[PDB]
């Protein structure tokens, strides 16, 4: 998409991650497991929520149809009647289908953005301490316990605590 | 073998598409629907307040009292009004209805008609009241006519000038018909009424009208080669109505009382009563929904969801699902 | 311990916020507000052409010449007009004006009126013009009469046939207004014009039509129970309008040349003159304004910003603020 | 926002920089201050400028309700002609309050890239002759004098000059 | 030293510019043009099927048969019907064609009108169905009248009632033409149709009319003062008109047959024929395009590009071209 | 342009590149040469002709204006049907022309988006074995033949193929 995240360096999403839409898989010699972002999921939803309560809002001052009636010799009003409806008719489903359309792909792009977010922030933490393999994971130069990973999801991660045996770890290959 | 930490997104078993600009049927893991295409396919109450439905009565049949719609004699408050496309029993004597757009118009904008009295029937004393009557109006089987409006007929050879009025005192409104008799040839006009050149002459504060009887000889259209024409007004509430005729005259004996004005409808629909109540009707039927659009029909009365003539509408809430 | 460099973006102490699809009340550190939202409640002139404001007058008492609406005897020319909503000097004696709406919008294509003499009072030597004169329309306490327009009674126990012509020779339209008077019995008939049966017909090159009163007993409005209508032509350049009639006859003494056409209105409203100037006006007020939107009121007239149903439409120029 | 630079990686914006929207804050040994990159602000200005002017363009040819009168005979086309001026109002309405929402959403993300361009700008130009703290700042592994930070400021940065001093400062650490 | 690898983009000596929110003017690779500019500036075929262009006839001049109106005597199937602004010949007679408009917008929902003599000219044994005829109506040097429709004038003096009647055997509906004259005074009454006082009466299923003629003194037009008006009617394909008159009556002779009812219009354009072909046609001229827009004029027929009132719409398909 | 790519850290775009819209320049000792990316380039072919389409769907239940004709005491029912005529005019006029607007600017940073997510999709496949110029180009650590450019193109890069002939060329210099 346009961010290039979501099918795209990340090539596809996680079946196994069920509890929220963006997140991080770890793997460490404690196990490894699926988790959901909490700040970047709900940030997410309030955004789309927000996105879908507008759209129904801006559409409750529409156009609303009335039966007016005319005679034989009233024929060339009727039909001016009839094209004013449809006329507005057309308007509001033109209205609607479009704002359906463009709101659905940046709905889309909004959540690819996300995705490149999420994978930023990590990467800005771990700087040297990690390798980037690629596809959305990051190889650490040292061990990275359940609670040290736990700092990496909440954006604590301490930098020169494993800094020194990131380098070791560095310079040997 | 290195630990590792890797970032993804959602997926799921979903099938759900959208479209956007640049794409079309993109498989998604959540969406909503916000185009509602399901109607009972019954007229309903509206909020606790009945319609009336005038089956094969046209608003004409009702207002002037077609002998076959007796059914609406005495009508209560109203929701909105349903009436089919081409109601059987219209004008049952053969003729016109003067404005009768507009009298449909007004009554859209009406929720309650009180019938009145307004000159009653046995008071024609020097006029014939009661051979005003004919086989194209049948009631049942026995020749009858409109019952709001009365037929006065030469009594005696002699039909006199007419001279009645009457003041609203009432504090509503008041829907007052009347009507004149368009005859075959002059032969039949004295054979009715004995002036061989008339007129009918209504009186209101904002009224003035001189209507002269206009002869010719047309198709029979329910055996009657005649024509009868109807007017209307509406009386305000300290006013009062003058007519002054020498013949050709329809009377008005009921008129209507506008007790409740409010927001209304005449929808036509062929479809009947469905016993339930909705704060959504549609000609097609009614609505219970919670979405944003629907597709079903453009005329509406009540809390509706906005009209659209879309096939679909699905907006997109989740992100583009894994095959 | 080491040189560095940052990158970073402007905040201050802003307050002002906006919208977005996805946020509402987002701080912004600066931002264009493009809906005016206050008008200076008074009527003002427009472009240095003042407004004719009609008072407690209605466009048909103006342009009749209701003794009552003396101000308007010559008013110059106009940017737009001014009528309140339910005028009290309007029809003094009661009836009707014909076409009156597509007389109003005539009147909203016309900046300027110049009213002359078409037939002058004097010239009815065999017809009483002194005495058309009723205490539902006073002058000054006394009884008088519409002023453009002359109430032609009998004299002398006769009301010759009047045949008047008139040719325009000006080189404008000419706005002509005449009437017919409706009498309540066949004795005010008599009373008034000595001949039982009567008639008014004009003529043009494109009018011809041919007018007869209809006696009717009608409500007292304003003491009379009779009734005048009012008709109006435009007379184009080098025309005649002739005027043939034996009776009830209300005939044009004054004419109005269509001078200035352009692009005007006739404003609804309740307030009066304010002395000042403006570039847009509507009827609650002007507009001193460079936004491109306003709410003040949909109808407005002049070099006026877009009429939105906003409360609020501010656009973001600048960047989120950082608290 | 859908960048991740505004209130994302750089967290927060300077009350200090007043002379543009996007810029540059330096620290050496000569002193420290703020300085708005002229560039890339003008081109902003430059953009929201003809944005704002483009949305009262495409104004001109609004709607305006023309007042007209109706007798009681009329109420058909009367109603006709309300329904006719406020269903052109109700569009209009619509259509100015949606553009005002749609183009404030991308003018904040626009803002928002112009700020994650203006640090690749420098990135770009620096590679590894400094180290990304992953603030917006990055620290130089040499020395750099005022007219140095003026060369990273207007994209004549000379990178293979400082490479070797560069490259030693990062091997001795 | 080393190899390298650069990703890059297309760059091209495009000069196409084209616009955005933002930036005014940019010059791309590629764009595609969606507004259509041009048309052959000539009236064409629909299809194949040749529109009916009336020169300088109006459409009155057509149907009632203004003598100068030959030229369509019998006009074959039409796509649509061509009229200029002010047709020279129009009511060579001067008078009004009464619901001109309404009978337009029928027109334009009519694609083959077939003549036939309803009444024929030689079956007015009792009256005059030969001088009926008018300066103002000249054909080859001689005084003339319209074609389809007779002036029955008095014969031996004396008019009898005329009591005719025709009942439509076709199974199309059929447009019936008939009017009345308007004379200048009672004398030239009295010498064209003998009685004084005189009606028109027409009756229908559906139709009650009876017209009386409104006798004024009127400027010349056409060198005629008097007036002559028009009237029509459908009838139903087992309805009768009847006619019963006693003077001033412009009997119809010849009717339409509506064969083909269709979506048509009535084009006002001052060009004529170009014998071409198209698919969709234009005021000033027809459209050949694949375009899905068009800024050449609002009214169109056939299958066209959506009218815009834009000089230039411009889509972007490559990308920003490199100077 | 929003993504930094087009006219943004590559400057300029290829006359010499004829064949498709993004792509590579490579440059070894078997000689260099144009290549047009024909998956990428293939795919925004498809995304702006379906958004050409799109459009133009969208605009087929347009309003369409029908003659009509008026009398000299139809004035107001002229006007409000001109008035009518006109309103749908404008409206239609309007929604062509921001429509052609919006997405033309999008179209255009679709592009922009389509060549940066090319410059990464390179990028994260080479890694340590080149370097950034900051220019479009990435200098190899080691020798690439045409056989390694292809596979660079077709995403088949093996970064520990060459990770050891690469990292000997990083550590001596
Ligand atoms: C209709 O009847 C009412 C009720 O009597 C009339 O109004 C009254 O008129 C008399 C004399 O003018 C007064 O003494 C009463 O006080 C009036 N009643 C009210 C309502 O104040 C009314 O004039 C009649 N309407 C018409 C048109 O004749
Ligand atoms: C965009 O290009 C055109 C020149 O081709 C300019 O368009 C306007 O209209 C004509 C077209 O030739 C010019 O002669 C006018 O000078 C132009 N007026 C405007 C809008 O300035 C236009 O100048 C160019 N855009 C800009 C912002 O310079
Ligand atoms: C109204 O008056 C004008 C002015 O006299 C008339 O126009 C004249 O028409 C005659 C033909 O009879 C010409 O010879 C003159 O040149 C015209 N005069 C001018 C100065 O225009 C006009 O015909 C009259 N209209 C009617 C029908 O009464
Ligand atoms: C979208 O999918 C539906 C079937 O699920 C179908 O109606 C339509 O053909 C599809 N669109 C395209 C572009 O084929
Ligand atoms: C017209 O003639 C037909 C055929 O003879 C007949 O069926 C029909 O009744 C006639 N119409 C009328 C009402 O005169
Ligand atoms: C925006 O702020 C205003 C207070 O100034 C208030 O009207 C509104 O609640 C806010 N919008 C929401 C719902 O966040
Ligand atoms: C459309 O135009 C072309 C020439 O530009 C020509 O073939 C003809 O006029 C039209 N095409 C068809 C369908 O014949």
């Amino acid at each position: 998409g346009l961010f290039g995240a979501i099918a795209g360096f990340i090539e596809g999403g996680w079946q196994g991650m069920v509890d929220g839409w963006y997140g991080y898989h770890h793997s460490n010699e404690q196990g490894s497991g699926y988790a959901a972002d909490k700040e970047s999921t709900q940030k997410a939803i309030d955004g789309v929520t927000n996105k879908v309560n507008s759209i129904i809002d801006k559409m409750n001052t529409q156009f609303e149809a009335v039966g007016r009636e005319f005679n034989n010799l009233e024929r060339r009003i009727e039909n001016l009647n009839k094209q004013m409806e449809d006329g507005f008719l057309d308007v509001w489903t033109y209205n609607a289908e479009l704002l359906v359309l463009m709101e659905n792909e940046r709905t889309l792009d909004f959540h690819d953005s996300n995705v490149k977010n999420l994978y930023d922030k990590v990467r800005l933490q771990l700087r040297d301490n990690a390798k980037e393999l690629g596809n959305g994971c990051f190889e650490f130069y040292h061990k990275c316990d359940n609670e040290c990973m736990e700092s990496v999801k909440n954006g604590t991660y301490d930098y020169p605590q494993y800094s020194e045996e990131a380098r070791l770890n560095r310079e040997e290959i | 073998p290195g630990d590792q930490i890797c970032i993804g997104y959602h997926a799921n078993n979903s099938t759900e598409q959208v479209d956007t600009i640049m794409e079309k049927n993109v498989t998604v893991t959540h969406a909503q629907d916000i185009l509602e295409k399901t109607h009972n396919g019954k007229l309903c109450d509206l909020n606790g307040v009945k319609p009336l439905i005038l089956r094969d009565c046209s608003v004409a049949g009702w207002l002037l009292g077609n002998p076959m719609c007796d059914e609406f004699i005495n009508v209560p408050e109203w929701s909105y009004i349903v009436e089919k496309a081409s109601p059987a029993n219209d004008l049952c004597y053969p003729g016109d209805f003067n404005d009768y757009e507009e009298l449909k118009h007004l009554l859209s904008r009406t929720n309650h008609f009180e019938k009145i009295q307004i000159i009653p029937k046995s008071s024609w004393s020097n006029h014939d009241a009661s051979s005003g009557v004919s086989s194209a109006c049948p009631y049942h089987g026995r020749s009858s006519f409109f019952r709001n409006v009365v037929w006065l007929i030469k009594k005696n050879s002699a039909y006199p000038t007419i001279k009645r009025s009457y003041n609203n005192t009432n504090q509503e409104d008041l829907l007052v018909l009347w009507g004149i008799h368009h005859p075959n040839d002059a032969a039949e006009q004295t054979k009715l009424y004995q002036n061989p050149t008339t007129y009918i002459s209504v009186g209101t504060s904002t009224l003035n009208q001189r209507l002269v009887p206009e002869i010719a000889t047309r198709p029979k259209v329910n055996g009657q080669s005649g024509r009868m024409e109807f007017f209307w007004t509406i009386l305000k509430p300290n006013d009062a109505i003058n007519f002054e005729s020498n013949g050709n005259f329809i009377a008005p004996e009921y008129a209507y009382k506008i007790v409740k004005k409010g927001d209304s409808a005449i929808m036509k629909s062929e479809l009947e009563y469905g016993n339930c109540n909705t704060k959504c009707q549609t000609p097609m039927g009614a609505i219970n929904s919670s979405m944003p659009f629907h597709n079903i029909h453009p005329l509406t009365i009540g809390e509706c969801p906005k009209y659209v003539k879309s096939n679909r509408l699905v907006l997109a809430t989740g992100l583009r699902n894994t095959p």
